[PDB]
């Protein structure tokens, strides 16, 4: 259900 | 059989007041669907991948590259962690230097 995604650091 | 070539990248965080910055983006984690990874070799890989590197940022000057897979961060394994856990490991406010073991190449 939870898709592949990115976050900024 | 898979043999990963690992190398180190030391990033010196940027402290803009109460704003600590590494200058790079991460994707993946065991809790995310791996079929969607835009870099991965094996589409079942749930590892943490570098998706972006900020121009003029600490990660860029340290040598981190888009597509790099993060294997470890300051001794902590990153191969089988959730996206959130991965993030927490890379955002310890008390740490100025984040040492990474990454792989951007396989052997053969």
């Amino acid at each position: 259900q939870l898709a592949w995604f990115d976050t900024d650091l | 059989p898979v043999t990963a070539v690992v190398q180190r990248v030391e990033i010196h965080k940027l402290r803009q007041g109460e704003n600590l910055i590494l200058g790079f983006s991460i994707g993946g984690g065991i809790d995310q669907d791996p079929s969607q990874n835009p870099f991965s070799e094996d589409k079942t890989d749930k590892g943490i991948y570098v998706t972006r590197v900020s121009e003029g940022g600490p990660a860029e000057i340290a040598g981190l590259q888009i597509g790099d897979k993060i294997m470890q961060v300051n001794g902590w394994d990153m191969t089988m962690v959730t996206h959130d856990q991965a993030r927490k490991r890379l955002t310890k406010r008390s740490e100025e230097v984040v040492r990474l073991l990454v792989t951007r190449q396989s052997l053969q």
